[PDB]
């Protein structure tokens, strides 16, 4: 029905156990950061007006999508491999996520002809 | 007190003085629009300010329930017991300590003071 | 506090309610009804606005407790007035039994007949109640 | 009578396609325009270019009335629109999509101070007077 | 000054890229609001607030001898971090500070200079009310202007 | 005579016109049923001091709307139009002015949130990739 | 969202009005920028809080923040706003029953959390701006009762008052009886602690 005054005490904290259990604490940091790189990234890359160049053939690049892997390390071999957060502690690595752009590439050379390319995950 | 646009420029209307009739005009400048004017009064201003804050007060601050409320005031115009009451909140009350009261009975939007 | 009245500056400001510029260029008709019955006083018996003056007018009320707390009243006032801008200045007010302390004021009758005669009244009157000192 | 309790219902009615594309004017309340008096008037894109998306010239009378730049509403409503219903004699409304709407301002037709000349009055600015002098003088 | 002291306070606007704040009014002007009731009417509500009408006064006064958009944008220009060599290059440089620099979050959009006109009437009623005593000027250290 | 000169007998008629906002979806269906010219039933009905309006949408093509009246004293507003032949004509002037709005909410709420969720397919979002890219 | 919503409520656009409306309706203003004006801003407020509250359109971290003397409805949704979890209140009673607090001990098996209180309308997020709007009771055992009468309109009321403590204030026993400078050295302290 109602919290009465002598369960209430009882009923906030059950609550807070909640919030703390679903939130936690540091909340602020790691839903700042997931914004980020799941929209922020995305926005700057479609934001930016595409590149035109001209000698005269004329030349676009148009960004297209980003994609982000998971955070892995190259070996002096080239070897790539996924990077775990104590081995960058231990290794003094930066743990850093490899980001790629997909990009469209049209060229025209005046000649009622467009030649359109696209560079996946540069 | 009261501002005049001319009518052909909408722009602002300057009192001026007919050398010929010695009488007030405001006439537009850049226009070369006249209008006889009958206020007589070009300015006016009061030092004192004693103004009223009722007229500055709005109907609609019944809604906040921040305000507090008095059951001891009842509307004089519907007779609703409970009124909402607060201080002038201007800066220009020099002694702003009196009590203003708003009824809080919906399209009842009289206000008075103690 | 009479030593205490005469060290504080005071200035007009402090004494004035409220103050207008109204256009009458004919006394024996101000526009201000009230003042009828005590400018036609000074028109009666005239001297420096026999001839003319100007018909931009200047209106000042003071607040008759201000006054009094500073033991301040219309005469000298007035005298400090034409003390301070000379004749330049025609200061007229009505008598001290008045509900109201009012005192008009017209540029003199050879100014008329130094900047301006009508934007001039709002320098004056910012003047009077900025630098002027009672 | 029954003016005052009168209930209709009408069809409406949407063409796919018009001429004319339905556009909206609008005027300042303090304008007060009347359009008896406008024996003739005009609307037209502007000069500046000297186009589809540029500001409109509205002249009434020639150059003996009044004229007025309509400027297109720069905020779209991508999830409303508005329609202009018409009472019809056969007891259905025509409804016309708004294509675009112009708010019209009126242009003051004096002469108005030159680039030079407000260049060489605005160092008056620091001790002007009389301000009617001004004009007057020019 | 006489001439100063009769017409008391003005409002100045402090556009960014220009070296010295404008007139008030003289971006109305430049984005196009010819008469002083275009003008007014953006930035006075309510027309029967006579304080509000003697604040504005000499903001008109001063700026009077710009009558035309033009002329204000030309105007604007002149004072520009980047002198244009001709009245076309200094409205155009104006024109261009006034579509994407003034206020983009109202808009930077050819046609976004209404929605400019009111949110600058409103920055200076904002500025009336808080001169005039009628609002509380605000407080740095509100967390709720924090951000 | 001239191309931007406008026919005014749609104003020296004293054409009256009625201006009302709708939703777009609503002009949507409008729109992609113009063809049929049966979208659906204006109904007007006017009392001694108090006046309501609703539309009626087709059933066909669904698979009641009170409309809100407004002044049109505020400001004067006109309809123009521009014809494929370039030349301009003024249609009328605005004599009311509504907007249209279903009668209920609640669903409403959830048809809002279906053009919402239409609307925000778009917004691509950076994609996780499970291996690195060779 | 809330710029496409507000146009069905019947907020007219700045760009469509002329300014003599501007006297009587109230501005309406979305992350700053002036949108429109409303007639009726105490039925716009109303439903903009059901709608946050039931999560419709509106996400929970949007504030709505209402100047009643002001005639302003300010609308935030950008990033940076500092917000907290408030109970709501209602006819002086907390929208909170045993049946919320039943199915949250039973948190686990069930999936039942937080994001349902949220969802429920039980708790909302008020930031720094709202507050002021906000008429707040420190607890329900004693603020809300209808003997202290000090306030019947209380809006929200605080889940635990300790829970404007920090991390390092929130390990200090029996703050509340220590004097103020000691909480404040104990808080440095605690960092500089070992364990
Ligand atoms: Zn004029
Ligand atoms: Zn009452």
């Amino acid at each position: 029905d109602e919290i009465t005054p002598d369960l209430w005490q009882e009923a906030c904290w059950i609550v807070i156990s909640s919030y703390f259990d679903e939130k936690g604490l540091v909340r602020q940091q790691l839903d700042s950061f997931d914004e980020f790189i799941q929209m922020s990234v995305q926005r700057i890359v479609e934001d930016a007006p595409p590149i035109d160049l001209q000698a005269p053939p004329r030349y676009l690049l148009k960004f297209e999508q980003i994609y982000l892997s998971k955070p892995t390390h190259w070996e002096r071999d080239g070897a790539p491999s996924p990077m775990m957060p104590n081995e960058a502690r231990l290794r003094n690595l930066t743990y850093s996520a490899p980001l790629y752009v997909d990009i469209t590439k049209t060229v025209i050379k005046e000649g009622e002809e467009q030649l359109q390319t696209q560079h996946q995950k540069t | 007190v009261g501002i005049r646009f001319c009518q052909e420029c909408n722009n602002m209307l300057y009192p001026k003085e007919d050398k010929e009739n010695r009488i007030l005009l405001y006439a537009c400048r850049n226009c070369d629009y006249q209008q006889e004017a009958d206020n007589s009064c070009i300015y006016v201003n009061k030092i004192t300010h004693e103004v009223d804050e009722l007229t500055q007060i709005i109907a609609d601050v019944s809604q906040d329930p921040t305000l507090p409320r008095t059951e001891d005031h009842p509307c004089q115009k519907c007779g609703h017991k409970e009124a909402v009451f607060f201080q002038s909140h201007s800066a220009r009350a020099e002694d702003a300590m009196r009590l203003y009261y708003v009824c809080t009975a919906p399209h009842c939007g009289h206000r008075w003071t103690e | 506090k009479d030593i205490l009245c005469r060290l504080e500056h005071t200035t007009l400001r402090k004494v004035t309610a409220n103050t207008a510029i109204y256009y009458d260029p004919n006394p024996q008709s101000t526009v201000v009804a009230e003042d009828q019955e005590w400018v036609n006083v000074y028109y009666e018996m005239p001297d420096f606005d026999v001839a003319r003056i100007s018909p931009w007018l200047l209106r000042v009320e003071l607040d008759r407790k201000h006054m009094t707390d500073r033991k301040l009243t219309m005469e000298q006032i007035a005298e400090k007035i034409n003390a301070g801008f000379g004749d330049d200045l025609n200061c007229i007010f009505n008598d001290d039994n008045a509900e109201k302390l009012v005192l008009r004021i017209r540029i003199m009758n050879s100014d008329e007949n130094k900047m301006d005669d009508d934007v001039f009244l709002r320098c004056i009157e910012s003047n009077m109640l900025t630098d002027m000192t009672l | 009578g029954p003016s005052s309790q009168n209930v209709t219902e009408y069809v409406v009615r949407v063409p796919k396609n018009t001429t004319k594309k339905y556009n909206i004017m609008a005027f300042n309340a303090a304008d007060k325009v009347n359009f008896a008096t406008w024996n003739q008037a005009r609307l037209e894109r502007d000069l500046s270019n000297k186009p589809e998306d540029q500001p409109w010239l509205l002249r009434v009378n020639g150059k003996s009335g009044r004229k007025f730049k309509g400027i297109k509403k720069g905020g779209v409503t991508e999830n409303t629109s508005y329609y202009i219903f018409t009472q019809c004699p056969d007891g259905a409304f025509e409804a016309f999509p708004v294509h675009n709407w112009y708010n019209f301002t009126p242009l003051a037709r004096h002469r108005t101070l030159t680039a030079e000349e407000a260049e060489e009055e605005w160092e008056r600015r620091n001790k002007v007077l009389n301000h009617f002098s001004i004009m007057q003088q020019r | 000054g006489a001439k100063k002291s009769a017409i008391g306070q003005r409002i100045v606007a402090t556009l960014p890229y220009i070296k010295q704040e404008v007139p008030i009014i003289i971006v109305f002007r430049a984005l196009g609001f010819v008469s002083d009731r275009d003008i007014l009417e953006h930035i006075i509500y309510d027309f029967e607030d006579p304080e509000m009408m003697e604040m504005v006064k000499p903001s008109l006064d001063e700026a009077f001898v710009i009558q035309e958009q033009n002329v204000a944008l030309n105007f604007i220009g002149s004072r520009g971090a980047k002198p244009g060599v001709t009245k076309e290059k200094r409205i155009k440089y104006a024109k261009e500070v006034l579509q994407k620099e003034m206020l983009p979050h109202v808009g930077v959009s050819d046609f976004c200079e209404t929605k400019k006109a009111y949110f600058l009437g409103y920055m200076v009623h904002r500025l009336l009310l808080a001169a005039l005593g009628r609002r509380e000027l605000d407080d740095r250290d509100h967390y709720g202007n924090k951000r | 005579a001239e191309r931007g000169e406008l026919d005014l007998t749609g104003a020296k008629q004293n054409t009256g016109v009625w201006l009302v906002k709708v939703p777009k979806y609503l002009s949507q269906q409008w729109a992609k049923a113009s063809g049929r010219g049966e979208v659906g039933k204006l109904r007007i009905a006017k009392t001694q001091g108090r006046t309501e309006v609703s539309f009626t949408l087709n059933e066909d093509l669904a698979n009641e709307h009170p409309f809100v009246l407004q002044s049109v004293g505020g400001q004067t507003l006109t309809v123009f139009t521009e014809s494929s032949s370039d030349k301009l004509s003024l249609e009328g002037i605005v004599v009311q002015r509504a907007e249209c709005r279903p009668a209920a909410s609640e669903n409403y709420m959830r048809l809002k949130r279906l053009q919402i969720e239409e609307s925000s397919k778009p917004v691509r979002l950076s994609q996780q990739l499970d291996k690195v890219v060779t | 969202p809330i710029l496409e919503f507000l146009e069905e409520w019947s907020m007219e656009n700045l760009e469509e009005i002329s300014p003599a409306a501007i006297a009587d309706a109230t501005k309406i203003f979305v992350n700053g920028c002036w949108v429109g004006i409303h007639k009726d801003p105490e039925q716009l407020m109303n439903t903009l809080r059901k709608l946050r509250r039931q999560m419709d359109i509106i996400v929970s971290e949007v504030s709505m923040i209402r100047d009643i003397r002001e005639r302003e409805i300010r609308i935030y949704t950008d990033a940076g706003r500092i917000c907290r979890p408030l109970l709501i209140v209602e006819k002086q009673k907390l929208l909170l029953k045993k049946r919320h607090i039943d199915q949250l001990k039973e948190r686990e098996y069930n999936n039942y959390s937080w994001q349902d209180l949220v969802a429920s309308g039980v708790v909302e997020y008020i930031d720094t701006l709202e507050e002021e709007t906000v008429m707040l009771a420190m607890t329900p055992d004693d603020l809300q009762e209808k003997e202290v009468a000090y306030c019947s309109t209380y809006t929200h009321c605080e889940i635990h008052p300790s829970m404007i403590l920090g991390v390092c204030a929130s390990i200090i026993p029996f703050p509340d009886h220590n004097q103020s400078p000691r909480n404040t050295y104990q808080s440095a302290m605690g960092k500089q602690a070992m364990g």
